[PDB]
């Protein structure tokens, strides 16, 4: 020190530095603490977890993406696993709990190799080569189901739906949830069975009633009621009609005024009397343009003054007020209408068409909500979920949201796999076989990747109260005797370990990302040497 | 670095774990693992700690696989018993005294110790120390007969086996009459040399001024009569216990011993008598009446050599030659 | 360095434990922090340093023996060189400055050797194999003490030890004082082996005059004050009897813990008069023996002072136990702890009294000392130092103390080596060709060991405010050509060193700079053990006090 | 870790040399006004409250606490001059302070190594002692009129110059009384007794040979005036002696307790009979005296003095010739004080004083100084010790050297001729001593109010004419030689002043670092 203060960087004593074996041990144990949390919620026998927010709100979910999102952490290694499950939920939306267990399994087998004197880059180089060997092996085992017609194609969508609906709360209704999740894509999809638009399906939750009241409604569900509720709640079309002629207007009902600030100077009583007649002539002209166009229900973004309450009541024209701008886009898609910017551009061709417009009483008081139905297949499908608890209505949203993420992935052509742990076991033995041929320094690298894939089937046996040793030994001996890869772990205990008879189906694009996200993340973690963490 | 300021550099894993205070309850159990290794075999305290931590790492993955902990514990006990018979067939018996097997095994057992470079003359040192005690019953070979004395200063190269018992403490030197002693009989005094006093409180009353003249003469006459019996037996070397209760030496007593050139060393540990009695072959004398020539031994040279500020008292040779001898080695080094 | 490591992660310790290269990096900084002091004090061009106790007193100490002793170093590895500097005084007595710089350089250059991943056992073996050949090379290049007809050695031996000290310019005057002081105090033991009891020469502190006028006392000088002023201050005449008594002359209580009980009141006075009469019985035997000077370890009561004045006897009280032992052998007297013999009678024998030429008490600058000169049985010597103040004489006390240890090694072993960087530079060329033979991983360890010894000759030129490279480059030219000088004295090329005053390379034999050979053997072995213990420490564990 | 706990930060290089030179110059700068006959005075305040007002160099340095470590070495230099000689303590610091002031522009400017300068300072010290020896002339040591003018050298600076005519007669008989034939006179300050009596007049004083005691008589009947006094010194107290053995007497019979008190009275009477054997007129003891022993000595006319200082008893034995004997059984007529006379107790309101007048060559004298105040009386005590110290070196060696600026300039002229002949690396540090000897004669001019520029310019031209006796006047500042006015000082004072300055300069120039926090 020589007697003078030596400071290279500001906040010297605040920041700490980790290096050597102690820096690697702290990174592996940070992932083991996150793994043991996720391993308990993995599989249909898993358990949810309570998430307490600083504001007092609680969240109960088993989703690794939602648990880690609201989780307040300290160590940055555990924070890297937060965005790992977030990467799985944002794109694919399925298997967020599997990427955390598989990534920590790669780090657990890597810690044993580091203690043996293997350079960390040599460990990462072995996982990258072993990742492509597992994907190429599973790609050859699966078959293309696109040869079937649309009748059988709906069955494969029901197969993968019931799989993603498990492991989450309110899993007893999955039979009806699987039917409603597939019919949403049947109505909204391209004729070529490609590149379906997910944004056309909206998730609208409602708190009340019971879960048995959840049903599909094609249309728009708004939180605003009819203005001046002297009109009938349920609107009915005319005897003969082309439709209801729904009208959408982003302009409130007011006498025309310049957008710029204006000054209207009245210098005489005669000029003031003309403003009186000019005022009432505009409200009379605006209500006549809607009647001449045949429209019935009028939608206003900014609402309208109380002058038009009785004016629209004489002509029997329903009206709503204070509709959000984002909801206006949702309205024009369902009824196939066009937003009319002003009465001068109002025409009968820009009016939307829906089957019926009505409101429901829901509970005792609550609030008034508007419901729109369609008379045929349209591009808008709105999900309707009910529940007796605020936590159930919440989790059921993301439960069906992740279920829709599995169906939209099946829209991609020629990608299917069977779940239940049958995919990880098939890809595990293919990597261990290459280790005997390659040998060399990387022989131990393929062994660590093969033992990491078997952790997912062994984790399923823990939540089901089975023996992970006896279960894994049966799966490994089955793949060696016969080439059938469809044998896997059964957590429901229905027998028939063949996935073909149990109908369990998963997307291949979901399982392919689990290996890529786990392998590529561990490659960056093993490269970390000096850890500088500043004090909060 | 300990809490009291003492700094210990130790290769042995037992001292490393003992001097280090561990806050974890179970991690302190490894400290006593090296204790059992050092108490029985005495070697391998570092390996037994690593083998214990290695079995825990192998059994760590076995817990998540559905194996009961007692099954893991019963599996290691059955495997450890089988591992004993593995080493019984590979080991080879050796002769009672072999310079080839004992020296090569002693230098190898040092391994990373700082004395490995000094193991040239140190390997025969540890071998010849044990060969002095030989038995067919395979006794534990008590190390109390082998005394390693530490002296500050010098180099480790100067370490060598002493042909006789070495004394840690130096001479009184108050009288300092004899410079060097040759062909002397080493005595052992378990009593105290002083003017006569009971071991309990006493009173001496002087009723006449002529009585004090006899007191000063008779107090010196008692110390004089002790030197008479020592001179008749020709005992030139005396060793006295600490005797914290009663003064062991006196200015009048050391002056009487300076005329006869008798070297006396005091402040000797009480537990070291077994090393002094068996090594020098001298029976301790606890009474002036029991003092005789038969209890005294023989020593060729008793001297105190001051070398580079380090003073040490060494004895060369023992003419007793009793049933079993003792080992005496003086350790020197630059750093304490 | 950099940022502090995390504290006990999964380790569960109460103290601080750091692992990796951070321990060896702090161990080097510990030896480099204590080296920068000793560095500037090396060589005749070195400068003294002043240490302060914050209590108002200052301490001027040139050598690193007392400097490291006074400075508190709490670093665990830093205490090694602190104990090493205190050690060098015990064996050789000189070289505390060179042993610290060499031991600190062996660790400094080894810090780059561990970055090569070379294991310390290879580094330690490289230093030990190079040391075994270095000690043998020193024994080959030594010179005999014969030289010319006359001595011309012991005078030049002291001049080397007087370097680096303020009295170095006066070394020509102090050269004859150190040689004549040790030859007078020599003894004999081990049946013909001559021993040199260092510290037997009394070092007195006086003020006034100058260090060049300091007179060598042909005899022992006792530091003490006269008992009574009525005693004669100077005693003349031949055969002066001196009595050395360790027995108390003051009146003491009867026995220790007894109690005096008197019944007849007529005996109350007679018993008390006997207590004071027994003490004067030992004085009556001294007066009748003709003892001129009575030396007593403890004090002297007034009862014994009246008998010395009437008999013209010089009493002395409060004498050091170690001082009277040297007076007994010098004057020939026998130390008397008490008056008694094998017979029951008590008497004083005249054989216990010593003899000398003259006993006189000198007083200079508040310092009173009795000068005992002309001891017939065994000669002695004493040196009276004169300087500015007591602290100015504190450095002069240790300057002459180190000179007595250097001359002792030359008389016991006549083998000496030239100083001024001759040994350190000669070992470099010898180990250059030796490292190429072994090769493998030990070639770099031996090469760094030869370069580590270059710190001593380079430090001489740095502290002299001159160009170091031109002095070292010309230095190697003689040593590199000395190994290749080849047989046929015409060899030469050896025993050359740096002259810091004139800035030239001249022969150290004609310059009068020599150093004992044993000083190089004990220094290289002690400096290596300090570096070996540091290179072997992987992890430092510091436990907080409870 | 912190490594070294004592001054982990270090100040080395030219920064440490400047701090040592600047602090050493500040020590000499404060005493510049303390040199010369016109010199001022300095007042000091101790933490105890005692005020010390003097122009002496040593008394100022030792009473000032200096926090600078190297500047404390300057404080102890005056102690070397005071203990060995006692005169010239001011010129030592002024000379030593000027050397480092002149030697400063070398390490910084010329970059000359200190040891190179030290080798030049030692060679210049040897040549300086030869110049002082050549300018010194021997004088008669047995001449009383010649020694009176030599003591006035140190008196001319002190305030006692008004009484100098009277002060020389006090210091002359004081040194001559305690000296004796044997290292020549071997006189010691411990034999000279200086008693400080407040009040009186300085013009009225006398040298009294004896010991002046402030203790009164133990009994009123004791005669305060004795024609032929006889002094017997006794270290044993006249009180009843008790054995240290802690003797406990068990009293049984009724006549045992009454006998103990009688025996105590018989021994006290017995010890008085041992004293009355020689029949002394006076009794002096250093311990207490019981009231019982007072009556037994009234019949013999023995005046008893109690609680006398221990060192005073040794001074009584010199004047009275008595031998100190502790036991009363060894008292003989030879041990009784003889030749003493004029024993009288003068009555003064403050204290009772006892006078002694003498008729084995060692004697003693007690000088009674009467001042105007207690603090001024402390100044005359210090001025009397420095006045007697001048006569010591005159009696030791006949050598006598000039002073007042003549000796300091005589050395600088000789150093200028040899400097140009060196032609080497040591020429620059060799010229530092020549300019360092100029501070003392320059200081005398600055304190006198003259112009040092024109006086010192013509002063060096005078020494080139071959006369070493040219000084500098302290009043008019004339260039007239010192032979006319008569300033002369012993050579020992000139040697100890030069030797101390050279040895001290080499000490501070070798300090390259200053560290603290050791706390030994």
């Amino acid at each position: 020190e020589m007697g003078r203060p030596f400071i290279i960087v500001k906040d010297q004593g605040n920041k700490k530095r980790q290096h050597g074996l102690e820096a690697k041990k702290s990174h592996i144990l940070a992932a083991r603490s996150v793994a043991s949390i996720i391993k308990t919620s993995l599989g249909p026998r898993g358990l949810d977890k309570i998430l307490i927010s600083p504001d007092g709100e609680i969240t109960i979910t088993n989703d690794g993406a939602t648990i880690l999102s609201q989780m307040e952490l300290d160590n940055e290694i555990a924070k890297l696993l937060v965005q790992l499950s977030k990467s799985q939920d944002d794109e694919i939306g399925d298997g967020t709990t599997g990427v955390v267990v598989l990534a920590s399994a790669l780090l657990d087998q890597a810690l044993e190799l580091i203690q043996k004197g293997i350079h960390p880059i040599k460990i990462a180089n072995g996982f990258d080569e072993a990742a492509k060997l597992a994907i190429s092996k599973l790609e050859e085992t699966c078959d293309d189901i696109s040869a079937s017609n649309d009748e059988l194609f709906r069955d494969f969508l029901l197969r993968a739906a019931k799989t993603s609906l498990g492991s989450k709360i309110v899993s007893k209704d999955h039979d009806r949830f699987a039917e409603m999740a597939v019919e949403a894509v049947i109505n909204v999809m391209d004729k070529d069975r490609k590149d379906v638009d997910f944004d056309l399906i909206k998730m609208q939750g409602r708190v009340g009633g019971s879960i048995s009241d959840s049903k599909l409604i094609n249309g728009v569900i708004l939180d605003k009621d009819f203005s001046h509720p002297q009109m009938p709640k349920c609107v009915l079309p005319k005897e003969g009609s082309d439709g209801v002629k729904l009208a959408i207007l982003t302009c409130p009902f007011e006498p025309p005024k310049p957008k710029t600030k204006h000054k209207l100077d009245i210098s005489s009583v005669e000029e003031y009397q003309k403003l009186q007649t000019y005022e009432q002539d505009k409200f009379k002209e605006m209500i006549d343009d809607v009647k001449k166009a045949g429209a019935d229900v009028v939608i206003c973004q900014w609402g309208f003054d109380d002058e038009a309450n009785h004016l629209l009541l004489q002509n029997d024209l329903p009206a709503v007020r204070w509709v959000g701008g984002q909801e206006l886009e949702h309205i024009a898609i369902s009824t196939n209408g066009r937003i009319v910017p002003r009465f001068q551009d109002l025409s009968k061709d820009k009016l939307g068409t829906c089957s019926r417009i009505y409101e429901q009483e829901f509970g005792t008081t609550k609030d008034r909500m508007l419901i729109i139905e369609q008379s045929k297949e349209t591009k808008t499908v709105t999900c309707f979920v009910r529940g007796s608890n605020k936590m159930i209505v919440d989790e059921a949203e993301r439960a069906l949201h992740d279920s829709l993420c599995v169906v939209r992935n099946l829209v991609k052509d020629s990608r299917v796999v069977y779940g239940g742990g049958a995919a990880e076991v098939t890809m595990s033995l293919a990597v261990s076989e290459e280790a005997d041929k390659q040998r060399g320094i990387d022989q131990y690298a393929f062994r660590g990747f093969a033992q990491a894939l078997d952790t997912i089937p062994m984790t399923l046996a823990e939540n089901s109260g089975l023996d992970p040793i006896g279960t894994l030994s049966t799966l490994k001996s089955k793949q060696l005797k016969e080439k059938i890869s469809n044998i896997g772990v059964d957590c429901l205990g229905y027998g028939s370990n063949d996935m073909k008879e149990l109908f369990v189906v998963d997307p291949f694009i979901g399982k392919k990302q689990q290996i890529l996200l786990a392998t590529q993340l561990c490659r960056m973690i093993l490269k970390i040497d000096n850890v500088i963490i500043s004090g909060k | 670095k300990t809490s009291r300021g003492e700094i210990i550099i130790s290769n042995d894993g037992h001292t490393i774990l003992k001097q280090m205070a561990i806050l974890h309850p179970v991690a302190r159990m490894l400290v006593e693992v090296s204790a059992a290794q050092d108490s029985e075999a005495g070697d391998g305290t570092t390996s037994v700690v690593i083998l214990t931590g290695a079995l825990l790492g192998a059994a760590e993955r076995l817990l998540n696989k559905g194996i009961h902990p007692t099954i893991i514990a019963d599996s290691f006990q059955s495997a450890a018993k089988r591992s004993v018979d593995i080493l019984l067939e590979m080991c080879h018996k050796v002769s009672l005294s072999d310079r080839e097997q004992l020296v090569r095994a002693a230098s190898t057992s040092l391994s990373s110790k700082i004395v490995s470079q000094y193991s040239s003359f140190l390997a025969p040192l540890a071998v010849d120390s044990v060969l002095k005690i030989s038995d067919e019953n395979s006794k534990n070979v008590d190390l109390n007969d082998i005394r390693l004395v530490k002296k500050v200063g010098g180099t480790i190269d100067d370490t060598e086996m002493i042909d006789g018992v070495v004394l840690t403490q130096t001479a009184i030197k108050s009288a300092g009459g004899p410079t060097r002693k040759e062909k002397a009989k080493i005595g052992l005094i378990q009593f105290q040399i002083s003017p006569p006093k009971p071991d309990t409180e006493n009173n001496i009353i002087v009723n006449d001024y002529r009585q004090m003249d006899k007191i000063l003469k008779e107090e010196r006459a008692y110390l004089l009569n002790i030197c008479k019996k020592i001179k008749k037996a020709k005992c030139n070397v005396l060793l006295i216990q600490k005797s914290i209760l009663r003064d062991a030496v006196n200015d009048l007593a050391l002056h009487f011993l300076s005329k006869l050139n008798i070297m006396v060393v005091k402040d000797i540990e009480r537990e070291e008598i077994e090393f002094l009695s068996k090594g020098l072959g001298c029976k301790p004398i606890a009474d002036i009446e029991l003092f005789t020539e038969d209890r005294l031994g023989s020593a060729d040279l008793v001297e105190e050599i001051d070398s580079d500020g380090s003073k040490i008292v060494r004895v060369t040779g023992i003419r007793n030659n009793n049933a079993r001898p003792t080992v005496s080695v003086v350790i020197r080094g630059a750093n304490n | 360095q950099l940022f502090n490591n995390s504290r006990s992660d999964t380790l569960f310790l109460g103290g601080e434990k750091i692992s990796g290269d951070d321990i060896r990096n702090q161990n080097v900084l510990a030896t480099m922090a204590v080296a920068n002091v000793v560095k500037s004090s090396l060589g005749p061009v070195g400068l003294d340093k002043m240490l302060v106790d914050d209590i108002g007193d200052f301490t001027v100490t040139n050598d690193g023996a007392t400097i490291l002793s006074l400075l508190d170093v709490q670093h665990p590895a830093g205490k090694i060189l602190v104990e090493l500097a205190q050690q060098q005084d015990r064996e050789i007595g000189d070289g505390t400055t060179s042993v610290v710089i060499i031991a600190s350089e062996l660790l400094k250059r080894a810090n780059e050797l561990v970055k090569n991943k070379i294991h310390p056992t290879t580094i330690i073996t490289g230093f030990r194999v190079a040391l075994r050949e270095a000690i043998r090379f020193i024994n080959e290049v030594l010179s005999t003490s014969v030289d010319t007809l006359g001595k011309e050695t012991l005078i030049n031996i002291a001049k080397t030890s007087m370097s680096s000290k303020i009295i170095g310019a006066d070394s020509d005057f102090f050269s004859n004082m150190v040689v004549d002081a040790l030859l007078a105090v020599k003894t004999q033991n081990s049946k013909g082996e001559i021993k040199y009891p260092v510290k037997a020469v009394n070092v007195l502190k006086a003020h006034g005059k100058s260090a060049t006028e300091s007179l060598l006392v042909p005899g022992y000088a006792l530091n003490c004050t006269v008992a009574s002023q009525a005693m004669p201050k100077r005693i003349a005449g031949g055969n002066v009897k001196i009595a050395c008594l360790d027995l108390n002359l003051q009146k003491a209580r009867m026995a220790m813990g007894v109690q005096i009980n008197i019944d007849d009141p007529e005996q109350l006075e007679q018993i008390r008069k006997r207590e004071a009469g027994i003490v004067l019985e030992r004085v009556k035997k001294i007066i009748d023996a003709g003892a001129q000077v009575v030396l007593t370890t403890k004090g002297i009561d007034d009862l014994c002072l009246k008998e010395f004045v009437e008999a013209k006897i010089m009493g002395v009280r409060r004498c050091k136990k170690e001082d009277l032992r040297r007076i007994a052998r010098a004057t020939g007297a026998t130390l008397v702890s008490s008056m008694s013999n094998l017979e029951g009678e008590e008497t004083f024998e005249s054989s216990y009294l010593g003899l000398c030429d003259e006993v006189v008490q000198a007083k200079f600058s508040d310092d009173e000392c009795i000068l005992i000169k002309g001891t017939s049985k065994h000669s002695s010597s004493s040196i009276i130092l004169r300087g500015a103040n007591d602290y100015s004489l504190d450095e002069m006390e240790r300057s002459l103390h180190d000179s007595l240890s250097v001359v002792k090694r030359t008389l016991e072993s006549g083998n000496v080596v030239p100083g001024g960087g001759c040994v350190e530079a000669a070992l470099n060329i010898y180990l250059d060709n030796f490292a190429t033979t072994v090769g493998s991983r030990e070639q770099l360890a031996i090469a760094e060991f030869a370069a580590a010894l270059l710190i001593i000759p380079k430090t001489l030129a740095v502290n002299a405010a001159k160009d170091s490279s031109e002095l070292v480059a010309k230095l190697r030219s003689y040593h590199a050509a000395s190994q290749m000088a080849k047989p046929e004295k015409r060899r030469s090329y050896r025993n050359y060193g740096l002259d810091l005053i004139r800035g030239k390379i001249v022969d150290e034999i004609h310059a009068g700079v020599l150093e004992p050979t044993i000083s190089k053997v004990k220094s290289l072995k002690s400096a290596l053990e300090a570096c070996v213990a540091i290179l072997r420490i992987d992890t430092m564990i510091t436990v907080d006090p409870e | 870790v912190v490594f070294m706990n004592a001054s982990q930060e270090r100040t080395t290089g030219r920064q440490a040399q400047i701090s040592n030179i600047t602090a050493a110059k500040a020590v000499a700068d404060v005493i510049r006004t303390c040199l010369g006959p016109k010199a001022m005075l300095k007042m000091l305040l101790d933490p105890m409250g005692g005020l010390v007002l003097t122009n002496d160099g040593h008394a100022i340095l030792r009473e000032i606490d200096v926090a600078h470590p190297a500047a404390k070495s300057m404080l102890e230099l005056s102690r070397t001059q005071d203990e060995e000689v006692g005169d010239g303590t001011t010129t030592v610091i002024i000379l030593a302070g000027e050397i480092l002031a002149q030697c400063a522009p070398y390490l910084i400017e010329k970059n000359i190594h200190p040891v190179i300068i030290i080798q030049a300072l030692k060679k210049a010290l040897t040549d300086a002692l030869e110049v002082i020896k050549q300018v010194s002339k021997p004088v008669d040591v047995e001449n009383d009129a010649a020694m009176k003018k030599l003591i006035q050298a140190s008196i001319g600076t002190k305030y006692v110059i008004h009484w100098s005519e009277k002060m020389c007669e006090l210091a002359l008989d004081a040194v001559k009384t305690v000296r004796k034939d044997l290292n020549f006179e071997i006189d010691i300050k411990r034999y000279v007794r200086v008693e400080k009596i407040p009040g009186g007049d300085v013009l009225d004083s006398r040298v009294l040979k004896g010991v002046l005691l402030n203790k009164d008589v133990v009994h009123p009947k004791m005669s305060r005036h004795i024609e032929n006094p006889r002094v017997v010194l006794l270290d044993c107290p006249l009180e009843y002696k008790k054995g240290e053995s802690q003797t406990n007497i068990e009293i049984e019979k009724e006549e045992d307790w009454n006998r103990i008190l009688q025996i105590e009275e018989e021994q006290v009477q017995l010890m008085c009979e041992q004293i009355l054997a020689v029949r002394p007129t006076l009794v002096i003891t250093e311990k207490g005296v019981s009231d019982l022993a007072q009556h037994y000595l009234l019949k013999g006319g023995c005046s008893v003095l109690r609680r006398v200082k221990k060192s005073d008893n040794n001074r009584i034995a010199r004047v009275t010739g008595a031998t100190i004997v502790n036991r009363v059984e060894d008292l003989k007529e030879s041990d009784v004080g003889t030749n003493c006379g004029l024993f009288k107790v003068e009555m003064i309101g403050d204290e009772y004083f006892s006078f002694l007048d003498n008729c084995g060559l060692q004697k003693a004298c007690t000088i009674m100084l009467r001042g105007g105040s207690k603090d001024i009386l402390n100044e005359i005590d210090r001025n009397l010790q420095d006045a007697m110290a001048v006569a010591r070196n005159v009696m030791l060696s006949p050598s006598l050297s000039p002073g007042g600026g003549a000796t300091e300039m005589a050395v600088s002229v000789k150093l200028a001729e040899k400097a140009k002949q060196l032609e080497g690396i040591q020429q620059w540090p060799y010229q530092a001593v020549a300019d360092a000897m100029e501070c003392i004669p320059r200081t005398l001019i600055q304190n006198a109010g003259g112009d040092p520029i024109r006086l010192l310019s013509q002063l060096r031209a005078k020494h080139a004419q071959g006369n070493f006796t040219t000084g500098i006047d302290g009043d008019k500042g004339k260039i007239v030689d010192m032979v006319s006015y008569g300033i002369w000082e012993p050579e020992v004072i000139k040697q100890q002043s030069v030797k101390t300055a050279i040895e001290s300069a080499c000490l501070l120039l070798r300090v390259d670092d200053i560290v603290s926090g050791v706390r030994k």
